[PDB]
C-alpha cells in the first residue's frame, strides 16, 4: 500500500501493475488520486489515521510504502503495532533521522523494514558518475552485478559512423554490447544496420565490477577528475561535499550566509563561499576555467540550468544540474549541459527494486520517456518455460525489445545471438516501448508447475 | 463522436430484440394470444439493429454521455411501439402505440387501451415486461452512468458520488452496477411474485404484476389496478414492495456486503429517514380525513384504501385500488401534489426525489432564519458534512427548469383543445412518471388529443431523464 | 419592545382618519353621496387611534421592523372596512367589506360589489383613494424601510442599497424617501389626471382613475374597467402611465437630481432593460396570436386591445377593457402566468418582480452551461458587479416560499367548496395583486365563499408584503 | 525530569522544590534556562535525543515543548530504552484527544497521565457557569474540598459585617473565609478584619455542596440562560460543544472558513462572522440580555477591549482569557468580572501529579506571593509535632491560617476547637509563600 499519489506513487502505480502484483494507494488529493487511478483501489486517507491504513491494507494484507509530505514513521508504526503488516518501506528525508539511524533503526525501535533516503541515494549516485570520467548516466538494476554505462558520441570519436558489428569482430579483454541508443530524445533500438551518428547516448553494457576497464578499452576513460565545483548548500550539497573533500578538490557556492558558516564548520577540508550562482566575478576570480565538473544542486531547476549553462561558457570541462521533478531529464541533457540528475527518478529507482523483488520483471533505472530497460527472470526447466534453453536469436520477443546481457549467479554473460538461456537467469534487455511488458512478463514467466 | 455512438445504438437494438423472444414464448406456452408480431419484430429489429453497427464496428472513446441516454430511450421507445402497430388485436393507432410504448418503457403507466382484461395474454405480458426493462434501465443509469454525467440526483449526487455508503472499489462502473444490482432486482421481483401466488392469484397476474410494482410502473392486466381482488394481503404486499423498492438501491447494497447488517446502513441515510416521515405523514393525514368523512364503512377498509393510495401515488407507482368516490375532491389533488415527492433517489421513482424536496425544505427554512440573523453563518445538515454550494444550486436550478417545462408543456396541451384543469392533471401525471390522471375522477388517456399525446411523450421523457439531460440538448453551448 | 410599537400604530390610525376627510368633503361638494360614515369613522378612529398612544407616548428604540409592517396593513386594512360596514347604500357583509378594504389598500383591485356604476360618488372616491394610499405605502416601504429589513426586491437588494444611482444624501433612511418620492407621485398622478380630462371624461373619473393607474391599482367607477369609453387615447394614456409608473422609482429619481438626464439612468439599469423586453415580447406574441385568429376586424382594435391587456396584466395593474370573447382560452391563461412578472422592483408591483424573474432566468441558464463545463467558473451579469451568493439564495428561497404558499393557499380554497381551476384563478390573482380572475369565464369575487374571501385576504397580504415578511411571523426563531 | 523553562516549567521549578523532591529541567533556551535555574541541575538539550533525555533519567517525566509531537517522542524514548516510571506529557492538539481512547487506552503511546490544556480550561469555565456569582473556583489535590470566591459590594449581605458576627450561626451547611483578596494584595482573615466593598471573599465549601453554600449566603443568582462567546479556536469550539445542549449559545468568529466548520461541528449553536468590537453585531444580536460574555481569543488585549464593551452595552457578566497567567489578579475585578488563565490551570493540574503522596499540594489559588496549600499530617502523636494538637494551639508561620480539614471523604471546617487527627489533609491559606519549608517541616513526621 502506497500512502501517496505523488510522482513517486504515481510512477510506481503505473510501473508495478501488470496484474502480477496488486496494491491499494492512499491520498487526500482527489483530483490527483483519480488521476493516479488511471495508471488501483483508492482509499482516500485523512492524515494516515488507522481506519484508512489497516482496513485498506492489513485486513487484505500487503506490503506498505509511505511517501507523504513529511518523514514523521507514524503510519509504519500504526501498521506494526496493532496489525503486524510485513515488509514496510518508508521514505525518510531529514538527515537527523538518518544521522542517528544506527541508534534508532538497528535497535529496531522504528518499524521501517527498508529505508529510501533520497538525499543519500542522489549524493551516492553523483559520486558514482564522478568516479568514471566521461560517463553521462549509469544504470543500476536489481542485480548488483550488471549495470549499463552511457557515453556520448562526437566528431572524432572512435564510435562515430562505425558499424556496430564492426566492433563485434574483436572481443578484447572484457567485452561490451550496445543495449540502447538515445538520440534527439527519442529511442533507437540497436540493430546491425544502425550507424552511430554524432551526439548519441550510446549505452554500453558492462559488468559492475569492471566498468572502468570497459571505458578504457573503448578509449573513452578520460583523465580522472581533480577539481570539482558545487553550487548547492542544501541537504545534497553538504552531503556531496562531506563525501568529496577527502578525495577531490571541492569548492562550494552558497548564497545564505548563516548556512554558509555551518558549511564552513561542518566541512573541514572544503572551501565554501557566499555568492549567487551567476556571479561572473566569483566564477572567474575562483579559477573556473580549470574546473572539471560543475555540479549544480539548487531548489529551482531554472537556476541550475542558467548557472550550469554559464559555467561551461566560462570554461568548465563538464557540468551537471539537478532537475528536481524527474519527468524531464532527457530534455535538457546532452548538448551544452552534459548531465542532468533527478532525485524522483532515483527514489523511484530504489522502490522498484524492493517491490519487484522475486517478481518476473525488475524495472531498471533507465526509464526515460516510453523506453525503459528491464531485467526478466526465467524460472523452470525446459518443460515449464517457453524461453529456457532456446537460443537468444530464436526468441520471438515483442517489438523493440533486444536482449543485451544475461546474469547468472555472479557472472555476466554478454548477450550473443549464439547464447543459451539457462534456468533462473536474470536477463537484461532494452524495451523501446513500455506498453509491451505483460507480453515479456507472459513470455519468460513459467507455465503452471 | 457520432460513429462509436451508433455502435452503441445498434448494439442495444439487438439486445432489445432478444427481449422480444420471451413474450412470444408465452404466446406459445399459452395459446390465448398472438405471437407473430413479436417474432416479426425480433427479426426486423435484429436486422435494423445489426445494419447500423456492422459498418460502424469501429471503436473509439460528457458531451458523449448526454446524447447516448436520449437515444437509449428515444430509440428503444420507438422500437417498443412496433409490436402494437403490427398486431390487429389491439387495433391501436400509431400515436396511441408510441404513447403506450413510451409509457411502458418510461415506467409511466399511463395507458390508452380500453378493456385490457380480455386482451390476449401475450400482449399483456409485453406491456409489463417493458416496464421491467425500463425499471432496470433507470437503476443502472441513476446509480452509475448518470451521476458521472452531473445530474445524478442520488444522495450527494453531484458528479462525484462514487457509490455513497460502503463504496469500496467502484472502479468498474455501469458494468459493476448492472451485474450486482440485477440480483437485488431479480430477488425482489420473485419474492413479490411468489407472494402474490401465496395471496392466491394466477401465476400470470402474480408475476406480470411483480414486473410492475418493483419497476414502480403502475400497469395492470386489469382495467382496475388492484381492485380486481380487494384483499388486504395483496394491497399489503403491494404497499410493502413499493416502499422497499422506492428507496435508494445503493442502500439495498447493505445486503450483498458481508450479510444482513441492514438497519445501520438504512436509518443513517437522511433520504430514507425523510422517505418514512413523508410517507407516514401523508398516509396519516390521508387517513384522518377519511375517518372524519366516513368515506368507508369500516376503518379497516379506510386503512387499507388510504395506506395503499398514499404509497401508490407518492412513490410514483400509479396504482388505483379505488375510484375516489367517497373521497373529498380535495384528496386526489393533495395526492397529486404528493406525486412530485417521488421515490427516493437511486431508485425507480418520480420527479423531485425526496432529497430534492429534503434539500428544498432544508434550504428554504435557512432563508427564513437568516432574515432575522443576517450576520449568522448557516449550513445544511443532510449528510455527515454540509453540502457544497454546487449541489444547493443543482436543486434550485432543477426546480426552476421543472416549473419551466411544466408550464410550457401546459400551454402546449391547452392549445390542442384541452382544458386548463385536464392539462395540469396530465403533465403532472406524466412529468412525474405517475400514470393515473387523478383529480375528481377525471383523465382517461384515450380522450386525449393526437397532438397532445405527442407532447405527453415529450414530457414523460423529461421526467424520466433528469429534466436537464434533455433540456441541454437544445442549448447552443452543447452544440 | 411592544410599547413603542403601539405608539407607531395609534399614530398612523390618526393619520388615516385625516385621510377620511377628503372623501366626506366630496360627499358635500358633490350632490350624489353619503358622508356620515366617513365622518362617523373620522371621529371613532381618531379616538381609537389616540386612546392607544396617549398612555404609550413613551419613546424607545430587525425583529422590530417585521412586526411593524404586518401591523401597518393589518391595522390600516381593518380600519378601511369601517366606512363600508356603516353605509347602507352598499349594504354588504362584513367579510365582503374587509375584503374590499384590503383589496383596495393592498392595491389588489379585486372587488365584490356588483353594479358600482350608480353607487354614490362618495364611496366611489374612497375605494380609489385607498389604492392611492396603498400606492404611496408600497413606495416608501419598498425603497426605504423594507430593504434594510432583509427582503429587498430592488436591483441588488439583500440589505445593501444606497440606490446605486445617485446614492447621495441617503442619511435619513425613510425621512427623505417619503418626502422626495411624493413629488414624483403627485407629479405623476396630476399628469395622467389632466390627460384624462384632455381625453374628455368627467373630472371625477379623470382624477379617481389616476389614483388607480399610477398606483398598481386596478379599480374603476364602472363595472368594466376601460370599456366604458372604447377610445384609443384613454387606453394609450393608461398604457404609458402604467409602464412609466410600474418601474423602479429610484430610476424616476433621474429627474429630481440635477434635472432631466433620464436616458443614461434608465437604460443602464438592467431591470428596466428587461422590463421593456418582457413587456414587448408579451404584447408582440399576444398580437400575432390575435391577428392570426381574426379576433378583431381591424388590426388597430387588435393592437389597441392587446397592447393594453398585456401591459395591464403583466404589470399587475388589473384593468380589463375586454371580455376575451374572441380570444382563445389559451390567451387568458398565458396572461395570468405573465402576472407573476409584475412591475419593476421598488415600485407598485407584482408577485415576482422583473429581477426575481431576471435573476431566475440568468441563474437557470448558468445551471444549464455548467452541465457541460463542470470545472468552469461562472458568474451573474445583471449589475456592474456579479451578485453575492446571499442574493441568489434570496431569489431561489423566494420562489420556493412562493410556490409553498400558493399550494397551501390553494388546498385551502379547494376545501371551502371551490373547484381546482377557480382556486388557481383566484390565488394567482391575489398573491400577485391582480384583481381580475382571468379566464375565458371570469371569476366574479362575489360568488367566492365567505371563508375563502378570508384566505384571499390572507393571501393578498402575502404578495404585498414580500412573502417572507409575514412567513417568518410564524417561525419559532422570530418569537 | 522536565523539558521546559517556560511558565509551566518555571512555575513548577519554583513551586516544587522545597528539598522535598529533586528534579532536572531541560531547555535549549539558555538565557531563559539559567534564569529559570534560579527558581535544579540543568541538562542543555536538543529535542528528545536520548543523550540528554535518556542518560539524565537513569543513574543521575514531564515534557513541555512548543509541540505535542516532540513530547510524545520523548516519553517513548524514555519508555522504550530505560522503562522510566510515571511520564506526564502535555498534548494540546485536539485530534490526539479525539482518538485518545483508541491510542492511549491501547497503551501504544506511553503517557501515564495526560495534561490536555484545551480540555482543562473549558471544563473549568463550565465549572464557573454552574455556580452563578462565583468569581473563581479553587481546586485542591483532594477533590472533596474546594474554595469558592465571591465579590462583596455595597448592599451585599457580607459588606461591613464582622467576620465572627457571621460565625455565631452554623445554619445547615457551614462555610469559612479562608482568604480575602482586596486591591490586588492579600489580606489574611482575622476576627478584627471587616469585609469592605469590592473584595474577593474566598469561602470554603465541600466540593459536593458548593451551590448550597452560596444560597445560604444569598449569593446564588438566577441560573445563567443566555451565553455569548467570542473565540472560534480550540477553547471556543470545545466550550460551544459543551454548552449548546444546556445553554443558549452564541459565538462570534472573524474568520469565515473557520466560521463554516463551526456551523458544521455545532448542531444547536449560532456561530457568526464578525469582529468582537462590531457594535452593530452586539446590538443587533441582543447583547443587553446576555448573562455572560466569555471572550476566548489569542490576544489578551482584544479580550479586554471587547469584554469591557459587552459590560458597557451591557451584559450581566463578562469573562476574558488572559493567556499568560501572570496578570490574572490585575485585570480581574472591577469592570471585568472574571479573568481566566490556562497557564494558571495547566500548572494547577501538574501540581496534583508531582505532589502526589507528598507533604504539600499547591492549590489552584496561587496569585502573587499568596497561595493556598494542603498539608498532610502523618504519624501518631509520638512522631509528629502537629497531630492531636488543637488548631488554635499550632504555632503556624505568619500569615498562614487553617481553613478546613479533609479526613477521608468528609470535610470538617476548621474551628479553633478542632483536633487534627493522623493522615489528615489540612487546607490553609498562605499570604507569603516563602514559608513553605517551615510548614513542610512542621507537618512532616519526625523520623519514624
Ligand atoms: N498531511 C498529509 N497527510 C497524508 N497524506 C498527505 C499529506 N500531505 C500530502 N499527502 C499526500 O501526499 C501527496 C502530496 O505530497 P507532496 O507534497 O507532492 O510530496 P512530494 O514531495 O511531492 O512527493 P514526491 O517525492 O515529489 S512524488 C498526495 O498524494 C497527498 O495525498
Ligand atoms: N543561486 C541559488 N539559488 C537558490 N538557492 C541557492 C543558490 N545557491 C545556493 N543556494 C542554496 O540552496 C539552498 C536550498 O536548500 P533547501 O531549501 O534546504 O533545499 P534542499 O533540498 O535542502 O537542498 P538540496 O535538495 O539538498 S540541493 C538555499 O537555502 C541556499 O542555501
Ligand atoms: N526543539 C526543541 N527542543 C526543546 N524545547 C524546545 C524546542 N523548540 C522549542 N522548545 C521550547 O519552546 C519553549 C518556549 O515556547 P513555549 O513553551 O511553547 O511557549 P509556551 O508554551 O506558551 O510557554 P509555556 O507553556 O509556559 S512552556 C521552551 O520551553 C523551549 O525549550
Ligand atoms: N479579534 C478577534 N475577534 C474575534 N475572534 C478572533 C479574533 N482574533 C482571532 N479570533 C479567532 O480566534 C482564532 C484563533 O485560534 P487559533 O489561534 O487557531 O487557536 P486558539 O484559539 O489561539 O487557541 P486558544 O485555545 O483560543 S489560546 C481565530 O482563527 C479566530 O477564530
Amino acid at each position: 500500500i502506497i500512502l501517496g499519489a505523488g510522482q513517486v506513487g504515481g510512477t510506481l502505480a503505473e510501473n508495478l501493475v501488470g496484474e502480477n502484483n496488486d496494491i491499494t494507494i492512499v491520498d487526500n488529493n482527489a483530483d490527483r488520486l483519480r488521476e493516479l487511478q488511471d495508471k488501483l483501489r483508492v482509499v482516500n486517507g485523512h492524515a494516515s489515521h488507522p481506519d484508512v491504513l489497516h482496513e485498506a491494507g492489513a485486513q487484505d494484507a500487503d506490503m506498505l510504502v509511505a511517501v507523504t509530505n513529511t518523514d514523521e514513521m507514524a503510519a509504519c508504526q500504526v501498521a506494526f503495532t496493532l496489525f503486524n503488516t510485513p515488509n514496510r518501506v518508508a521514505r525518510i528525508r531529514s538527515p537527523e533521522y538518518l544521522a542517528e539511524k544506527e541508534a534508532l533503526f538497528k535497535s529496531g525501535a522504528i518499524p521501517v523494514d527498508h529505508l529510501i533516503a533520497p538525499e543519500e541515494l542522489v549524493t551516492s549516485y553523483i559520486e558514482r558518475l564522478i568516479q568514471y570520467p566521461g560517463a553521462l548516466q549509469v544504470v543500476s538494476f536489481a542485480e548488483q552485478k550488471v549495470s549499463l554505462v552511457a557515453v556520448k558520441a562526437y566528431y572524432g570519436g572512435p564510435l562515430v559512423g562505425n558499424a556496430l558489428s564492426a566492433l563485434r569482430e574483436h572481443m578484447p579483454h572484457i567485452d561490451t554490447r550496445v543495449a540502447a541508443i538515445f538520440r534527439q530524445g527519442r529511442p533507437i533500438r540497436p540493430q546491425g544496420t544502425t550507424i552511430i551518428e554524432a551526439d548519441d547516448e550510446v549505452f554500453f553494457v558492462a559488468a559492475s565490477n569492471h566498468i572502468r576497464s570497459v571505458m578504457s578499452e573503448l578509449q573513452r576513460l578520460e583523465k580522472p577528475y581533480r577539481r570539482i565545483m558545487i553550487v548547492g548548500g542544501g541537504n545534497i550539497g553538504a552531503s556531496l561535499a562531506k563525501r568529496l573533500e577527502q578525495t577531490y578538490s571541492v569548492k562550494l557556492i552558497e548564497r545564505d550566509y548563516q548556512r554558509a558558516e555551518k558549511l564552513s564548520e561542518q566541512l573541514e577540508n572544503t572551501i565554501v563561499f557566499c555568492g549567487d550562482a551567476a556571479d561572473q566575478e566569483l566564477l572567474t576570480e575562483e579559477n573556473i576555467d580549470q574546473v572539471d565538473v560543475f555540479i549544480a544542486l539548487t531548489n529551482e531547476d531554472e537556476t541550475n540550468i542558467m548557472s550550469a549553462m554559464l559555467a561551461k561558457r566560462m570554461g568548465a570541462k563538464k557540468v551537471m544540474v539537478l532537475i528536481q521533478r524527474g519527468a524531464y531529464v532527457d530534455l535538457v541533457q546532452g548538448g551544452v549541459i552534459d548531465v542532468a540528475i533527478s532525485p524522483q527518478q532515483a527514489t523511484i529507482s530504489a522502490l522498484l527494486t524492493h517491490v519487484r523483488r522475486a517478481d518476473i520483471v525488475n524495472v531498471s533505472s533507465l526509464r526515460r520517456g516510453a523506453a525503459e530497460a528491464i531485467e526478466a527472470v526465467a524460472h523452470g526447466d525446459e518443460t515449464t518455460s517457453k524461453v529456457v534453453g532456446r537460443a537468444i536469436g530464436d526468441i520471438k520477443l515483442p517489438p523493440g525489445t533486444t536482449i543485451g546481457a544475461v546474469v547468472r549467479g555472479e557472472e555476466v554473460l554478454i548477450a550473443h545471438d549464439r547464447t543459451v538461456i539457462e534456468q533462473d537467469d536474470h536477463v537484461v534487455m532494452f524495451l523501446v516501448d513500455k506498453k509491451y511488458v505483460p507480453d515479456v512478463e507472459a513470455l519468460f514467466q513459467p507455465s503452471p508447475f | 463522436q457520432f460513429r462509436s455512438i451508433i455502435r452503441i445504438v445498434g448494439l442495444l437494438l439487438a439486445l432489445f430484440s432478444v427481449t422480444m423472444l420471451a413474450p412470444a414464448l408465452v404466446a406459445l406456452l399459452y395459446r390465448d394470444g398472438a405471437g407473430v408480431p413479436f417474432v416479426t419484430t425480433f427479426f426486423v429489429l435484429l436486422f435494423c439493429g445489426a445494419m447500423c453497427w456492422f459498418p460502424n464496428r469501429r471503436h473509439k472513446h460528457s458531451r458523449d454521455g448526454f446524447l447516448i441516454v436520449v437515444l437509449f430511450w428515444t430509440v428503444l421507445g420507438s422500437a417498443g411501439s412496433l409490436p402494437f402497430l403490427i398486431a390487429d388485436n389491439p387495433n391501436i393507432s400509431v400515436t396511441d402505440a408510441f404513447f403506450e410504448s413510451f409509457s411502458a418503457l418510461t415506467t409511466t403507466g399511463a395507458t390508452v387501451i380500453v378493456g385490457l382484461d380480455e386482451l390476449p395474454k401475450a400482449i399483456l405480458f409485453y406491456r409489463q415486461f417493458l416496464q421491467w426493462f425500463g425499471g432496470m434501465g433507470i437503476i443502472v443509469l441513476a446509480v452509475a452512468i448518470l451521476p458521472v454525467l452531473g445530474i445524478g440526483g442520488m444522495q450527494l449526487y453531484r458528479a462525484e458520488i462514487p457509490g455513497p455508503v460502503k463504496d469500496t472499489k467502484m472502479t468498474p462502473r455501469i458494468a459493476e452496477t448492472a451485474k450486482a444490482l440485477w440480483y437485488i432486482y431479480l430477488s425482489l421481483t420473485i419474492a413479490c411474485a411468489v407472494a402474490f401466488w401465496l395471496a392466491g392469484m394466477t401465476p400470470f397476474d402474480a408475476i406480470s404484476h411483480s414486473f410492475s410494482t418493483i419497476a414502480i410502473g403502475g400497469f395492470s392486466t386489469h382495467d382496475a389496478s388492484m381492485g380486481y381482488f380487494d384483499s388486504y394481503a395483496i394491497n399489503l404486499i403491494t404497499v410493502v414492495f413499493l416502499l422497499i423498492s422506492a428507496c435508494n438501491f445503493t442502500l439495498h447494497f447493505a445486503a450483498f456486503a458481508s450479510g444482513g447488517v441492514h438497519p445501520k446502513y438504512y436509518w443513517k441515510d437522511p433520504e430514507f429517514r425523510a422517505f418514512i416521515f413523508i410517507q407516514v405523514l401523508l398516509f396519516l393525514v390521508c387517513f384522518l380525513l377519511l375517518l372524519k368523512h366516513h368515506s368507508y364503512t369500516s376503518p379497516y377498509d379506510a386503512f387499507d384504501q388510504a395506506l395503499f393510495q398514499t404509497v401508490s401515488i407518492s412513490t410514483t407507482a400509479g396504482f388505483t385500488t379505488t375510484g375516489f368516490a367517497d373521497w373529498p375532491l380535495f384528496l386526489p389533488v393533495l395526492l397529486l401534489f404528493s406525486s412530485f415527492i417521488g421515490g427516493c433517489a437511486g431508485s425507480t421513482g418520480g420527479g423531485m426525489k425526496v432529497i430534492r424536496i429534503l434539500l428544498l425544505t432544508l434550504q428554504g427554512a435557512r432563508e427564513l432564519k437568516r432574515l432575522v440573523h443576517p450576520r449568522a453563518v448557516y449550513t445544511i445538515k443532510v449528510g455527515g458534512s454540509a453540502l457544497p454550494q454546487r449541489v444547493v444550486d443543482a436543486v434550485w436550478g432543477f426546480f426552476s427548469a421543472y416549473a419551466l417545462v411544466f408550464v410550457v408543456c401546459m400551454l402546449g396541451l391547452i392549445a390542442t383543445g384541452m382544458d386548463e384543469l385536464s392539462a395540469f392533471s396530465a403533465v403532472a401525471a406524466t412529468l412525474n412518471n405517475l400514470g393515473p390522471g387523478l383529480g375528481e375522477v377525471a383523465l382517461h388517456f384515450g380522450d386525449v388529443n393526437d397532438k397532445a399525446k405527442w407532447v405527453l411523450i415529450v414530457s414523460m421523457l423529461f421526467g424520466r431523464l433528469e429534466i436537464f439531460t434533455l433540456l441541454i440538448l437544445l442549448t447552443p453551448t452543447f452544440w
